[PDB]
């Protein structure tokens, strides 16, 4: 993962795109309940 | 024939503008210097080391310098000295009361409104002549400069190993006479570079090159608001 | 002693001249023009900006066609401009870069210039090959050349820092007449309309009227407090204006032999570098060290307008022969045409 | 300083014996000249762009 | 989904790596019984003593998993792994791994509107600044010419960043489709970002060529600066896009997990490090000139710090002194607040310092106002 | 016209006192820095002392410090030079010299041989 300061804007953009935002998550949220490991 | 008349004008203006670009590079590459000094200050010998005005050209480290010395001009300088407001530096040669007259002329140059942005390279010449008179002791500087009897050689002084304190204190007092004028005003737009020089010294041309480099370096620092 | 007798003898004449001038001063110009309408607000705009000079401009001169003009810069170049199209007609490299004056011949076939080289150089613009070359170098002055003005293609009058003015024969290159009497550097000259007389201003705070044919000084005008940097004849040839380092402009009358009007203001504390009259003489334009040009009402001594489009010291200005436009030169290396 | 003074006094005599008109008369001719050429002065009265070569 | 295929590969990598690790380590030695080593569906656990809670970082398989958080697995005192009470099955605790908690989302939207405002304020001041340098021809020089190009990089980089954060980041439907139009905007964003950083290097090279080496100069050729600021950034951006379209073709090339990003960020970090050595040489040269004029030691420090402070936004020194986000949570939060402010307001800082507060600019526009 | 007329001077025994006066006319006296210059027999012109417009800044040549006192009165348009403890080397023609331009820090050419803004001088002879 790009950790340098020049990647800060990209990290914010990549974090927000995976949050639900307007049309829902890019990938289904991970279930961490009793059924899962 | 209206189009053909204006066409030749644009073509003639094109040839002129092309020539002006070549002259612009040459004009901005050359550093112009004004050499001022009394009749017996020793500046004539410095020109030998290398008409209303004389020109002298010399190159140091691939840098071209154009030095100008006044020829057939009257001693009234308040008008023609304005032509040298854009020179890189004024080289002021002083023979170490002729000394008081040089201090007054330096004060007028340093405080002239058109020369406010012009640095001065001060050549305290006749250092070997000055040394002989101090060792003899017949003529005392205290008679023409009463504050010299209470003067003390500065701590930052750097005299030669083969020099007595009588000559070191005498030449540094004359330097402080000019430095008091230069540091009294200016507010950092121009500076004074004093040097203990001799007419035969070979470092004179190198001293002008180093001061000009320092002048240009501080001009660049000023354009970036760094100094 | 013998010196006291002659010095007092000169002192008695100065009282006689001052008393005679006082007798003629029955009423001042400001009182005679008290009832005329003011010119109002003079709003001139920059119409052309002439670029190309590398260093500060010291002088300029309009051609008699009111279209071409020559300018002199201390980068060592004379440039002839077509003020209508801003195109450069000629670019003349100078042998000495410290040029302080330039002149345009009335015929348009020659230009002159000079400066710290103490030489007035004549350049032929109508060379057969088509390249401007030096036609004559006028040497003899022992000081810098401050001003020059053509009488014709063969005669030119020069002023120099050697406190003298001279009339030259271009074909022979000799000084036909030398005008002496000033005690300071002569900074400017202005020819009468009929070229019979000319006036000169010097660093002795005095202006002198000279006879070209006889070579003697007809009248001497005083009143300024410092060096006179500029001078210009009134269009009728019966008066002239001067600009000095005392931050004032003054109008002098030849037939009255005394000053008529002073153009000054409390805010102005900088010297005047150039003066010129409008075509009718109603407007007196003046360049200042404060980068601005002031338009004065010559009859009422009131300021009528300001030309403030320069970023450095205004060194010269000129009005065309037809009176249509005014050109201003400055140390910012630009010339501007105002209308 | 003796030879320079003889010419200064002699020059002052030439400038002293001249005919001088009244200032009011001299001021009247300057005023009459301006009004006579007022219409011929483009800087005093700006002309339209059709007559102005610079526009 | 491509990220799903990426997530499954890491799991299969760790599954085989755990199967090999469990065979490597020998048996445990302890008086009390020990929970046997095992591989749950996501992580590897070693032999654990009874009554001990084992800690381990969260995996990087999914976007909603934060690798800074901890995974816990409890071993009962009887010697058996903890079973979830609902289903009575062996269960590991991954509840803390969620990266989109209400608290973590609140901190990210603060950085989000910090970027939109910083780039908006930058555009407003740089457009005005660029207009002042374009319209006032008297200010023209070689320094102003480079400033104009430097100003335009900040303007274009800010406009594209706002487009990316407004038209791409919120629209999840567009990102899930993965069109070529958003990979186009990424190529332009990366190009203008690299152009922005290399024009900071162009400014540093020019200033270090004025103050330190070849001081007389007057013969500088802008051609090489134009090629460095506008031309060279096309080399790493094209090489990156090719490898990205081939090897890591994620949705709109948004992922920062791949090391292919160092194709662009590697060179720009090296260019800003050079700018750091230029800064030290220019401040050192400046200090020697204050000593030659015998400036007071108090006035020497306040003017050397000032010269250093005004050169930081121009040369991008903040990227060199803080080039690595800390692992700690409290330090990482402060790093984000500090670095995002310095990054998104850099264009505004440059326009305010080098145009608005420039003495040559002020006296030029103040004279025209009085005119 | 600008006129400077010096007065005073004459024959004085060595060690005596002398006061010189300079009546100015033809210019705004308060706007100009004033100077005193002298020309010894057989020697050139040399600067003696000057005084600022308001009289705040005052300088002297080294040979006369502690013995000469310069002063001005802008109301009466006069310049003064109080000469005390006169020596035979002080024998010279003393001139009243005005700086060429008003509102200026610099003062050029006041010691020139043909400077215009300078009086005709007054003879001071110190002899027994
Ligand atoms: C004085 C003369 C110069 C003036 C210059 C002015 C420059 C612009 C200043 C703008 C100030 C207002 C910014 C508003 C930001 C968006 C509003 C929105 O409601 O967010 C508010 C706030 C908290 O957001 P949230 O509730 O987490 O959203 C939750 C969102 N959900 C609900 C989707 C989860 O936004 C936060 O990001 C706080 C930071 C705001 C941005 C920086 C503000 C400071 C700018 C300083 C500029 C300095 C300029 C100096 C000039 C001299
Ligand atoms: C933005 C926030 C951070 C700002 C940081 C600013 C740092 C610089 C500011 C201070 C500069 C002057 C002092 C430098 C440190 C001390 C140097 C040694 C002591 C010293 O003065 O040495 C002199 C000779 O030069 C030497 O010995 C070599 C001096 C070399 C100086 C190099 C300076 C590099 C600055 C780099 C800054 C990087 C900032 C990054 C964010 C001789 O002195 P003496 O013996 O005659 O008298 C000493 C009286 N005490
Ligand atoms: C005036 C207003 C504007 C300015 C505001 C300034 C605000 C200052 C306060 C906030 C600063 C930012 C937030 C803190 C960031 C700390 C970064 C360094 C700490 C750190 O983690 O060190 C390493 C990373 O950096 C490294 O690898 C070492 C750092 C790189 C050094 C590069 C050369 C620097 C030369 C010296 C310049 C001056 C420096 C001081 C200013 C190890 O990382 P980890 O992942 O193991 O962390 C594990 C948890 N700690
Ligand atoms: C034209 C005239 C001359 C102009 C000269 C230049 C002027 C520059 C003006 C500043 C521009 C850059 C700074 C932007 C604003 C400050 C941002 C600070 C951090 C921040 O986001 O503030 C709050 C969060 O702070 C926190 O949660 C605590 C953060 C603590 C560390 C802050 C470090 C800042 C470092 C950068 C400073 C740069 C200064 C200039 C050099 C907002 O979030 P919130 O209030 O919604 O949070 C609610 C939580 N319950
Ligand atoms: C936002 C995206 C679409 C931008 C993509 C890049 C290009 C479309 C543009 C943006 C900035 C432009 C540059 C902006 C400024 C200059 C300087 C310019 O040179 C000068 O300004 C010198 C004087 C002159 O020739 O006018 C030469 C073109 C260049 C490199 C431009 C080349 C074309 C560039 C790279
Ligand atoms: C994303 C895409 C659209 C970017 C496209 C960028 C190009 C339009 C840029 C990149 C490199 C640029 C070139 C970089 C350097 C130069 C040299 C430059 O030379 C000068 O101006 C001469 C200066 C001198 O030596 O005095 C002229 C522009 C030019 C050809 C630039 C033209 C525009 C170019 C090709
Ligand atoms: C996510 O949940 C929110 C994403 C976003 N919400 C917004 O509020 C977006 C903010 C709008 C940005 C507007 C900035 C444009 C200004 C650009 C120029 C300003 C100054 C320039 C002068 C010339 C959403 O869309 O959902
Ligand atoms: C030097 C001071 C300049 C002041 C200029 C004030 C207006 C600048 C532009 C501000 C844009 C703010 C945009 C906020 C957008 C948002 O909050 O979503
Ligand atoms: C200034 C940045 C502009 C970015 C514009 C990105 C979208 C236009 C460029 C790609 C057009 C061709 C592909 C369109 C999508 C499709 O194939 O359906
Ligand atoms: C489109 C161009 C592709 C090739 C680009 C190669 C990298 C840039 C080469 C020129 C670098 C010049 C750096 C500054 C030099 C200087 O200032 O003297
Ligand atoms: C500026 C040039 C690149 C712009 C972005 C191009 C994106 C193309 C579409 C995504 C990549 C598709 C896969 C290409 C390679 C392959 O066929 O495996
Ligand atoms: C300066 C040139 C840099 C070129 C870098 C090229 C990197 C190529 C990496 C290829 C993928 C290697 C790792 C396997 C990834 C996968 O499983 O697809
Ligand atoms: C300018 C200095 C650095 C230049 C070379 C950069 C090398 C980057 C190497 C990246 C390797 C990426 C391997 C595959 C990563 C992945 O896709 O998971
Ligand atoms: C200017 C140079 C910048 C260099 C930036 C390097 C950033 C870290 C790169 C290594 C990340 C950790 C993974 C290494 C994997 C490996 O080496 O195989
Ligand atoms: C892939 C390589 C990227 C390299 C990025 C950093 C380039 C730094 C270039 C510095 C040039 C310094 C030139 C000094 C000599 C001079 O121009 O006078
Ligand atoms: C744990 O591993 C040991 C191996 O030493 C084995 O004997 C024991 O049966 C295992 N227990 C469980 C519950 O798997
Ligand atoms: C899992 O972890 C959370 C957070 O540490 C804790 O509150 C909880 O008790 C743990 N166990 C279960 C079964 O959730």
């Amino acid at each position: 993962k790009c950790n340098t300061a020049t990647c800060a804007t990209q990290r914010l953009a990549n974090f927000l795109v995976h949050s639900s935002k307007n049309f829902g998550p890019i990938l289904p949220p991970t279930n961490v309940g009793s059924n899962t490991y | 024939d209206q189009r053909n008349e204006e066409k030749a004008q644009r073509e003639a203006n094109k040839k002129i503008e092309k020539q002006l670009q070549k002259d612009k590079q040459v004009y901005r590459a050359t550093h112009r210097l004004l050499l001022l000094g009394a009749g017996e200050s020793g500046k004539n010998t410095i020109v030998k080391q290398m008409s209303g005005i004389f020109e002298t050209k010399f190159q140091v480290d691939k840098v071209n310098f154009h030095m100008f010395d006044v020829g057939a001009q009257r001693d009234e300088r308040r008008k023609w000295i304005q032509c040298f407001n854009d020179v890189t530096a004024i080289i002021f040669v002083v023979a170490s009361n002729r000394l008081q007259a040089a201090l007054k002329l330096f004060d007028s140059i340093w405080n002239n409104k058109w020369l406010r942005d012009t640095s001065v390279i001060l050549f305290l010449n006749k250092q070997d002549l000055l040394a002989e008179k101090v060792l003899a002791g017949k003529s005392k500087i205290e008679d023409y400069f009463p504050e010299f009897a209470r003067y003390t050689t500065p701590e930052d002084a750097t005299p030669e190993p083969g020099e007595d304190p009588r000559v070191t204190r005498a030449k540094y007092f004359i330097r402080d006479e000019f430095l008091r004028i230069s540091t009294a005003s200016g507010d950092g737009r121009h500076y004074c570079y004093p040097h203990f020089t001799c007419a035969v010294d070979t470092e004179n041309i190198r001293r002008v090159f180093n001061d000009c480099r320092d002048i240009i370096q501080r001009m660049h620092l000023r354009q970036y608001e760094l100094l | 002693s013998e010196l006291d007798q002659l010095r007092q003898e000169a002192e008695q004449l100065k009282n006689q001249i001052r008393d005679a001038r006082k007798a003629c001063a029955d009423a001042t110009l400001s009182q005679i023009t008290n009832n005329i309408d003011p010119v109002g607000r003079i709003q001139m705009r920059t119409r052309r900006t002439l670029r190309g000079h590398l260093a500060k401009i010291y002088a300029m001169h309009w051609g008699t066609d009111s279209r071409l003009l020559v300018s002199a810069s201390q980068d060592g170049k004379l440039i002839i401009w077509d003020s209508y199209t801003t195109n450069k007609v000629h670019a003349i490299p100078l042998r000495s870069s410290w040029v302080m004056t330039c002149a345009y011949a009335p015929s348009g076939n020659y230009v002159a210039c000079g400066g710290l080289d103490n030489i007035c150089s004549i350049y032929n613009l109508k060379t057969r090959e088509g390249n401007v070359r030096v036609s004559r170098e006028l040497a003899g002055h022992t000081g810098y050349l401050s001003c020059c003005r053509f009488l014709d293609d063969n005669q030119i009058v020069t002023s120099s820092g050697d406190t003298t003015c001279a009339l030259w024969d271009i074909e022979t290159g000799q000084q036909t007449t030398t005008f002496t009497g000033h005690t300071g550097d002569v900074m400017s000259l202005s020819l009468a309309p009929d070229t019979r007389l000319f006036v000169s201003g010097a660093c002795d705070a005095s202006a002198k009227l000279w006879d070209v044919r006889e070579g003697m000084c007809r009248q001497t005008f005083t009143g300024h407090e410092s060096d006179i940097n500029a001078i210009c004849f009134f269009p009728n040839g019966n008066a002239f204006a001067t600009g000095s380092d005392d931050a004032t402009c003054r109008l002098f009358d030849l037939r009255a032999d005394q000053e008529l009007m002073t153009y000054s203001h409390d805010n102005i504390i900088c010297g005047i570098t150039s003066v010129s009259f409008s075509k009718s003489g109603r407007l007196l334009l003046a360049g200042y060290d404060d980068f601005n040009c002031n338009v004065w009402d010559a009859l009422k001594a009131d300021r009528a307008g300001v030309l403030a489009g320069h970023d450095n010291r205004v060194s010269c200005l000129g009005v065309t022969d037809d009176g249509m436009a005014v050109a201003t030169g400055s140390w910012d290396s630009f010339l501007k045409i105002w209308n | 300083s003796i030879a320079q003074a003889r010419k200064l006094v002699e020059q002052l005599k030439m400038e002293a014996n001249i005919d001088r008109i009244k200032v009011s008369k001299a001021a009247a001719d300057l005023m009459a000249y301006c009004e006579a050429h007022a219409k011929e002065d483009p800087l005093l009265t700006p002309v339209p762009a059709s007559e102005n070569p610079f526009r | 989904p491509f990220l799903y295929v990426v997530g499954r590969k890491k799991m299969m990598d760790a599954q085989y790596k755990c199967y090999d690790r469990m065979q490597q380590l020998p048996a445990y030695q302890g008086e009390g019984p020990y929970c046997n080593r095992t591989w749950d569906g996501w992580l590897c656990w070693d032999d654990t003593p009874a009554g001990v809670l084992s800690y381990q970082f969260c995996p990087d398989y999914f976007p909603d998993f934060d690798p800074s958080e901890k995974v816990t697995k409890y071993c009962d005192e009887k010697g058996v792994w903890f079973k979830h009470p609902e289903n009575n099955r062996t269960w590991s605790n991954y509840t803390m791994c969620n990266a989109f908690t209400p608290e973590k989302l609140k901190n990210a939207y603060v950085l989000y509107y910090l970027a939109i405002v910083g780039h908006s304020l930058s555009i407003f001041t740089l457009v005005i600044s660029l207009g002042i340098f374009v319209f006032f021809r008297s200010l023209g020089c070689q320094r102003v010419t480079l400033h104009k190009n430097m100003f335009l990089t900040y303007i274009l980089n800010s406009m594209i960043i706002i487009i990316h954060l407004v038209e791409v980041v919120p629209n999840g439907e567009l990102v899930r489709r993965d069109p070529v139009s958003c990979k186009i905007l990424h190529f332009f964003h990366q190009y203008m970002m690299a152009c922005n950083y290399f024009w900071m290097l162009c400014e540093g090279i020019y200033l270090h060529t004025l103050i330190v080496v070849a001081v007389f100069t007057e013969k500088q050729r802008l051609r090489w600066y134009y090629l460095l600021g506008w031309g060279f950034p096309l080399v790493p951006t094209t090489i990156h896009a090719i490898t990205r379209a081939v090897y890591f073709n994620d949705n709109c090339w948004l992922s920062v997990e791949t090391h292919l990003l160092y194709i662009i960020h590697g060179p720009v970090m090296a260019a800003l490090v050079v700018n750091f050595f230029f800064l030290l040489n220019i401040v050192r040269v400046l200090v020697t000139k204050m000593r030659e004029t015998h400036e007071a030691e108090s006035h020497m420090y306040l003017k050397a710090v000032k010269a250093t402070m005004i050169l930081v936004p121009l040369l991008g020194i903040q990227f060199v002194v803080f080039p690595w986000r800390p692992s700690n949570k409290m330090l990482g939060k402060i790093y984000d607040y500090v670095m995002h402010s310095l990054i998104h307001f850099q264009g505004f800082f440059v326009a305010t310092i080098y145009c608005f507060c420039n003495n040559e600019v002020q006296t030029t526009v103040k004279r025209q106002w009085a005119q | 016209q600008v006129q400077l007329q010096e007065s005073g001077g004459g024959l004085v025994q060595p060690g005596g006192s002398l006061r010189l006066s300079c009546a100015a006319s033809g210019f705004t006296f308060s706007n100009y820095k004033m100077n005193w210059v002298r020309q010894a027999p057989g020697k050139g012109l040399e600067w003696v002392s000057d005084i600022s417009q308001s009289g705040a800044s005052i300088s002297y040549t080294g040979s006369v410090k502690g013995r000469f006192t310069i002063s001005r009165d802008n109301a009466k348009n006069t310049l003064y030079l109080q000469m005390n403890s006169l020596k035979p080397e002080d024998t010279a023609v003393y001139y009243c010299a005005r700086c060429p331009a008003p509102f200026t820090r610099d003062c050029f050419d006041v010691t020139s041989t043909t400077y215009a803004y300078r009086g005709q001088g007054t003879q001071v002879t110190v002899s027994s």
